[PDB]
């Protein structure tokens, strides 16, 4: 995100970040206790050493990492979705496993899974989180930056992304002018969408192909077509 | 990028591209390791020494145009071998233009079953690790199976169209059925609630007497387990309906205020 303000402390409990040896590479969306989902598009190539990795649960500010609302684990199973296309660019998501597991605080959250038949129409504003980076050609922030992003159809994504062949997994989010849209070093930032009162996961950040340049949207990963794939690991 | 293409079943033995030296940068070979129907692929490796993420192996498993995925290799190590499902085991390498390494080695020998254990029969549930326990941990409250098959899920709804609804179906060990709701009680009702992975049971009530399958007696003691008897001798028995709300989903728990701003 580059147009993001700063978030509340504890607004987004299920959005953590995913540190690679001791560096932040892409965010994560907590949905169980033990499983995490990201994209796709960061572990490819590195889940053969589980133990590297490193979640940060209920981070806020990286800075202010010495609060005990910060839970650290380590991951130790990586699953990358079976219908990954690096090439395509299509089911960019995968799921994580933690070690031990992890109590419900006040600042940590699970995220609801979007149940089968339920379509989320578009030009629906509900805004996304995650380390967004403020400026493409420069760094990210330390604090949450966040801001509302409308869906858009398929169709007119494929119309304005004639580069990147949108197949039906997959759903756009961006502004018609541009301005506001995850940038790098935010993949797998979820598309959390509020539904009665209840937020979903609406999509995975997979990629974008120029961040806050207008009708470029970024491509997310419908989740709505891998809830049974997902739940079948939360268990 | 003009590498090998497509084996049969002598020519096993293979490099990528050059084994003595160095293979050349953005190139993307693919290796369309065949065999006959019915046969499936072994992709044990002799020697493998290539790059950082940078250069991964993206084995796949596609046979058609959407092409799964069993394993993405890279780094030095001696990598797992793989063990596909179809007879076309397609094997596409991707190389960054930067530090270039040696190659690797592939000898695949096709056969039956290659990989994933023989399941022992007469009455011997296999898990989905291999494991075998005929009747110890037929969802008796054990984990005896490390990947929790043998725990597994042996309740389920019916007629329950949505998420958190439907029937009490249940299974003891083998056959499932119904149950009984004589000495249902709200305890018992968040128990199963909590076992289905739910939340907390909003209204429990029947409906009628469907089916005369052999239904359980659900009943509660403090050992927090619950005691269950498949007894069929119910008289117009009543067939839970259990309405479940959902568990604690993505809402705002923290204390935020209101300032839009
Ligand atoms: C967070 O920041 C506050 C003030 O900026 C500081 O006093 C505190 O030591 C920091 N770390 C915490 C709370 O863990
Ligand atoms: C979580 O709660 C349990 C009790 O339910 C407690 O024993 C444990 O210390 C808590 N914290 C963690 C990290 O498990
Ligand atoms: C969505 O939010 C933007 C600004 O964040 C606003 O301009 C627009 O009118 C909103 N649309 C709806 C339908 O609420
Ligand atoms: C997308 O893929 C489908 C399936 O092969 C093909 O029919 C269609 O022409 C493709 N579209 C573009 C723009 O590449
Ligand atoms: C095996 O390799 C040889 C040598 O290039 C080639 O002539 C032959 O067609 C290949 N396939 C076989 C023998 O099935
Ligand atoms: C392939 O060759 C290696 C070389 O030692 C041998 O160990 C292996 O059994 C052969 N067959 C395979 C990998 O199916
Ligand atoms: C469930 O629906 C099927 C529809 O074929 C019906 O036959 C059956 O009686 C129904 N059972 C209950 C308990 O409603
Ligand atoms: C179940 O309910 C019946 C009828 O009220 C009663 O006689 C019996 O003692 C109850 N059993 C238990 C275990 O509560
Ligand atoms: C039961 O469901 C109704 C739906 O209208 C809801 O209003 C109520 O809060 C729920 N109660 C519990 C205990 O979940």
């Amino acid at each position: 995100i580059v147009g993001g303000s700063n978030a509340k402390e504890g607004a987004w409990p299920w959005v953590v970040g995913l540190y690679y040896g001791g560096r932040l590479l892409c965010g994560a969306s907590l949905v169980s206790s033990d499983w995490l989902v990201s994209a796709a598009a960061c572990v490819y190539g590195r889940n053969l050493e589980p133990s590297k990795w490193t979640a940060i649960l209920g981070l806020h500010m990286k800075s202010n990492l010495t609060s005990p609302q910060t839970v650290p684990r380590l991951i130790d199973e990586i699953v990358i979705n079976p219908h990954y296309n690096r090439r395509r660019k299509d089911n960019a998501i995968a799921m994580m496993h933690l070690e031990f597991k992890v109590n419900y605080t006040d600042y940590i959250q699970p995220i609801c899974l979007p149940e089968e038949n339920q379509v989320f129409p578009p030009g629906r504003n509900c805004s996304i989180a995650g380390w967004g980076t403020v400026v493409y050609q420069g760094t990210t922030a330390n604090i949450l930056q966040e801001a509302d992003v409308p869906l858009l159809s398929n169709e007119r994504c494929q119309q304005q992304m004639p580069e990147y062949n949108i197949t039906e997994n997959m759903i756009c989010a961006g502004y018609e002018e541009g301005g506001i849209d995850s940038c790098q070093g935010d993949a797998g930032g979820p598309l959390m969408c509020q539904e009665n009162n209840r937020w979903f996961l609406a999509g995975v950040t997979s990629f974008g192909y120029k961040c806050a340049l207008p009708n470029r949207p970024g491509v997310y990963a419908r989740v709505s077509r891998f809830t049974e794939w997902i739940q079948s690991f939360l268990h | 990028c003009g590498g090998p293409f497509e084996l049969w079943e002598p020519n096993t033995t293979f490099s990528s591209t050059n084994f003595p030296n160095s293979y050349p940068n953005l190139a993307f070979c693919v290796w369309i390791l065949n065999a006959q129907k019915g046969k499936n692929i072994q992709l044990h490796f002799q020697e493998f020494d290539l790059e950082n993420i940078n250069d991964v192996v993206e084995i796949r498993d596609g046979e058609e145009a959407d092409s799964l995925l069993l394993a993405v290799y890279t780094g030095p190590g001696p990598v797992k071998d793989v063990f596909s499902t179809t007879n076309r085991m397609t094997v596409l390498l991707i190389t960054n233009d930067v530090l270039a390494r040696g190659g690797f080695k592939a000898n695949f020998t096709t056969g039956y079953h290659l990989g994933i254990p023989e399941p022992c029969k007469a009455d011997h549930f296999q898990c989905k690790n291999g494991e075998c326990v005929p009747l110890v941990n037929l969802c008796d409250g054990h984990l005896h199976c490390e990947d929790g098959s043998d725990e597994a899920d042996c309740v389920r709804f019916f007629n329950g169209t949505t998420n958190n609804n439907g029937l009490v179906r249940f299974r003891i060990q083998s056959i499932w059925h119904t149950a009984c709701a004589e000495n249902w009680t709200t305890q018992i009702s968040n128990d199963v609630c909590q076992l289905l992975g739910l939340g907390s049971g909003n209204s429990s009530k029947p409906i009628f007497p469907t089916d005369g399958g052999p239904f359980v007696k659900l009943n509660t003691a403090p050992d927090g387990h619950l005691i269950l008897t498949p007894s069929q001798q119910c008289l117009q028995d009543s067939l839970i309906r259990l309405q479940c709300n959902h568990k604690s989903c993505g809402k705002k728990l923290a204390a935020q205020d209101i300032t839009p701003k």
